[PDB]
């Protein structure tokens, strides 16, 4: 079957460049444009440019145009995207997608294949473990994973055995240039005092595993 | 640039309804026009082109319409594999626009929120910094209002507040309001308390706190 | 008895006191309420099916090139597909009969768009459509295409010779590699509009291998550009155009038929006016817009007899020719004509 692999995550300073690669395989590589579309977190669509993986033939978008270099790996099935002087506002999740037609002047440009998308974040704040502190009390008890960078954390409590009414709120990117984030949870208040309920931090940008149990 | 303009922005529908989003062109683009439909955190997937013609795998209940300027996507009896972000891509000139997005979310009844209030924890006064936490659990709308009063003064531009997807099961929305302050400023006042105000609510409900205590 | 002379206006007018079908040659008009046939400038108005959407035919091949025939006016598209051209071996369908694009000449105005994607290597224009003056647009082809020629490596010029306004729709005129001629249009008089990324052309033949070679526009065509080679093939003319070709002046002071302008093109003048050496012969095509009358002239208009038993509103009308060629009146009690104004030149 058809099926797109980018690269993984990446984390860059401003003014730095990111080269976001594109795994084709299931299909006639050169038979179809590759597109490129950016979604900044929790906003819309954003089409950067498309390339021709049998010509070479690029058409950058005019905000991107001078500073983004699609290139292709014909020999591997890969494409590649370089979007150099970056910005604050770059951050962003980079789809590669794929032109349905193989007769570029009769397609309608839609995007029947994507990629798993590669997350790119753009900040001057440089990789910081998270600091975690108890939120002690139905009773309702969480944690609070405060000044960390970059994304993302995994909160898990009693290492994965308490996963009912468990909320993991989304990060909030404070005005430090760092993420703040709770997870709460509820349980019973009978059990409050009863059971050791400790919440299990992960940050894999700076190898950091935190514990932290929480007591009334 | 050719603009496109969806709406509405958000839409509340239960499973069986027939809802109807539409997307207007600045311009004429003609038939260029595709919708797709993306699951939170999932890339976008295609389900109708050229207008009207449906992707091979999608189902029946999605179909389209218009031509010029309006169009229309159209999908009778909703799925619970179809709450998800729709979008409308234009392809008729060089640059594809998208819209803004509608967003279908699951209809419920009136849920009032468990109001929950944390005090700073101590090893995080060490550090010399306070955030106290204001917790909303499990309540509907999404709709909310949350101000923070400090000895009975109303506070701005310091809090800020984070919002859970609809629940899997219950549909509820879960809220988080932090207020961040420095320990010097925190071990000034005695009183501490978040007023919500919702729908679900008879009367806006504070829970409070004081320091030491 | 249709027409009626007339004492004041010095001409036939319109008889108050004067179903079927047309013949071929003569359309059906409505005068005010009165049906009447009226003849055909040359072929009569015919409207046509087109091709495309909404019709039941995708390209123009040999099975239907045939019933657009003394067609003036398709009411949909033109497609000129590779299949309706070169045939499909796959289906047994021959190729298009070169020689049957020739029932195209009538063609004087296209509803939606123009799509030729192919053409007989042996023909390098489109001369075909030469009487083709107007693409509407109200249907479009692709991403909002009036007109599409694409990858016809054996076009020299154009050929639109008539065309002149194109009222909606983007333009696409590439992969044509040996096209010339086509660089210095004017789109924006075509177009009615300002050409607002509305133009489609390139990778045809560059313009420094068109000029290199002399095939550009003729020094007879304005700034507007050219169809092709020729006087005939400009879009607007530098001074004046005889019958559709771009020419140096008209006929004012000398010529075999004596011209007047109007809007930059020669109008000959009418039969009934002395031509004029040296000076101007005529302000326009009327009889009585003439310097000096060939030989008569009954009142305003110069005519080649006096008025000798026309017909009138009290009855016959008779007119004498006077000393300096003016149809004056003959006197009211005299019948069948006079010579002169008094009683006794009657009969
Ligand atoms: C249009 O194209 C033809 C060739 O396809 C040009 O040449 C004419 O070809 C026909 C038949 O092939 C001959 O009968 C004519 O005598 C040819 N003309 C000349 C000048 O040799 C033709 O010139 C083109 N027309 C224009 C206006 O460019
Ligand atoms: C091409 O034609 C256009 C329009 O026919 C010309 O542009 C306009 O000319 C009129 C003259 O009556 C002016 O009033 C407008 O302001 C002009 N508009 C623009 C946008 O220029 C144009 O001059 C012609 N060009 C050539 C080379 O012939
Ligand atoms: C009315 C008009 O434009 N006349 C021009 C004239 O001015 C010019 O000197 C000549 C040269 O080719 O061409 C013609
Ligand atoms: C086309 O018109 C000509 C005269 O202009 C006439 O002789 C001929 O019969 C007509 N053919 C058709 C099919 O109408
Ligand atoms: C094209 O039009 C002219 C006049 O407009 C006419 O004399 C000529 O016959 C037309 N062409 C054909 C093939 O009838
Ligand atoms: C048509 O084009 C081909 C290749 O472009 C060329 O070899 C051939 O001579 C052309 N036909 C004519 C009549 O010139």
């Amino acid at each position: 079957q058809v099926q797109l692999v980018q690269s993984g995550a990446e984390v860059k300073k401003p003014g730095a460049s990111v080269k976001v690669s594109c795994k084709a395989s299931g299909y006639t590589f050169t038979g179809y444009y590759m597109h490129w579309v950016r979604q900044a977190p929790g906003q819309g669509l954003e089409w950067m440019g498309w390339i021709n993986p049998n010509s070479g033939g690029t058409n950058y978008a005019q905000k991107f145009q001078g500073r983004v270099t699609m290139t292709r790996d014909t020999s591997i099935s890969t494409a590649y995207m370089e979007l150099s002087r970056l910005r604050s506002d770059d951050t962003a999740v980079y789809y590669c997608a794929r032109d349905h037609g193989s007769r570029h002047f009769w397609s309608y440009w839609g995007f029947d294949y994507w990629g798993q998308g590669t997350l790119v974040t753009v900040s001057s704040a440089s990789t910081k473990g998270p600091s975690v502190f108890p939120l002690a009390p139905t009773a309702a008890l969480g944690c609070l994973v405060k000044d960390y960078f970059p994304e993302p954390v995994t909160v898990s409590w009693n290492s994965g055995a308490l996963t009912s009414g468990v909320h993991t709120f989304p990060a909030v990117l404070q005005s430090s240039g760092l993420y703040s984030l709770s997870s709460v949870v509820t349980v019973p208040s009978s059990s409050l005092g009863t059971q050791t309920y400790i919440c299990n931090v992960n940050h894999k940008p700076s190898n950091t595993k935190v514990d932290k149990r929480v007591e009334p | 640039d050719i603009q496109m303009t969806q709406s509405p922005s958000s839409l509340s529908a239960s499973v069986g309804d027939r809802v109807t989003i539409t997307c207007r062109a600045s311009q004429s683009i003609s038939s260029y026009l595709n919708w797709y439909q993306q699951k939170p955190g999932k890339a976008p997937k295609l389900l109708i082109y050229a207008a009207s013609s449906l992707q091979s795998g999608v189902p029946s209940r999605f179909s389209g319409s218009g031509s010029g300027t309006d169009f229309t996507l159209t999908i009778s009896s909703l799925q619970p594999e179809d709450f998800a972000t729709y979008y409308c891509q234009q392809s008729y000139s060089t640059p594809p626009t998208f819209g803004q997005g509608t967003k279908v979310e699951i209809k419920r009844t009136v849920a009032a929120p468990s109001v929950f209030i944390f005090p700073p924890s101590d090893e995080q006064l060490k550090s010399g910094t306070a955030s106290v936490v204001c917790l909303l659990n499990n309540f509907y709308p999404r709709e909310a209002k949350v101000q923070w009063k400090v000895d009975n003064a109303l506070q701005s531009g310091n809090s800020q507040e984070s919002v859970t997807e609809q629940d899997s099961k219950d549909s509820t929305y879960s809220l988080s309001s932090t207020l961040t302050l420095s320990k010097a400023d925190y071990e000034k006042h005695k009183v501490y308390a978040c007023e919500v105000t919702h729908q679900g609510l008879s009367s806006p409900v504070t829970k409070s706190f004081n320091r030491g205590e | 008895q249709p027409l009626v002379y007339n004492k004041l206006t010095f001409q036939l007018e319109p008889n108050p006191h004067t179903v079927r079908a047309c013949p071929p040659d003569k359309m059906e008009v409505d005068k005010n309420g009165l049906k009447m046939c009226e003849p055909c400038g040359g072929l009569c108005p015919k409207a046509c099916e087109g091709t495309g959407s909404g019709s039941r035919f995708q390209t123009v091949d040999s099975s239907n090139i045939d019933g657009f025939v003394n067609c003036t006016k398709i009411l949909g598209n033109l497609d000129f597909l590779i299949t309706g051209l070169n045939g499909d071996p796959w289906h047994k369908i021959p190729a298009l009969d070169p020689e049957k694009l020739n029932v195209f000449r009538t063609v004087r105005e296209i509803t939606g768009y123009l799509n030729i994607q192919s053409w007989p290597p042996h023909m390098h224009n489109f001369s075909v459509f030469s009487n083709l003056t107007t693409i509407g647009g109200r249907s479009l082809y692709n991403r909002g295409f009036s007109l599409l020629i694409m990858k016809n490596l054996n076009v020299t010029s154009l050929g639109f010779r008539s065309l002149k306004e194109i009222s909606a729709g983007r333009i696409y005129i590439s992969a044509n590699r040996q096209l010339c001629y086509h660089h210095s249009l004017n789109w924006t008089k075509v177009l009615r509009g300002p050409t607002e990324e509305r133009l489609d052309i390139k990778h045809n033949r560059p313009r420094r291998d068109c000029v290199a070679e002399g095939k550009v526009c003729d020094p007879l065509c304005s700034s507007g550009g050219c169809w092709g080679p020729g006087p005939g093939q400009c879009l607007s003319c530098r001074n004046y155009s005889r019958g559709g070709v771009c020419v140096t002046h008209c006929n004012f002071l000398n010529g075999e038929p004596r011209e007047f302008a109007h809007e930059a093109e020669c109008f000959s003048c009418h039969p009934e006016c002395q031509p004029m050496e040296g000076t101007a012969t005529c302000n326009g095509s009327g009889s009585d817009t003439c310097a000096q009358c060939a030989h008569f002239r009954d009142g305003p208009h110069c005519v080649s007899s006096c008025p000798h038993g026309v017909l009138g509103a009290k009855g016959p009308i008779y007119k004498y020719p006077d000393v300096q060629n003016e149809c004056r009146p003959c006197h009211e009690n005299c019948t069948q004509g006079c010579k002169g104004p008094e009683l006794q030149d009657c009969l």
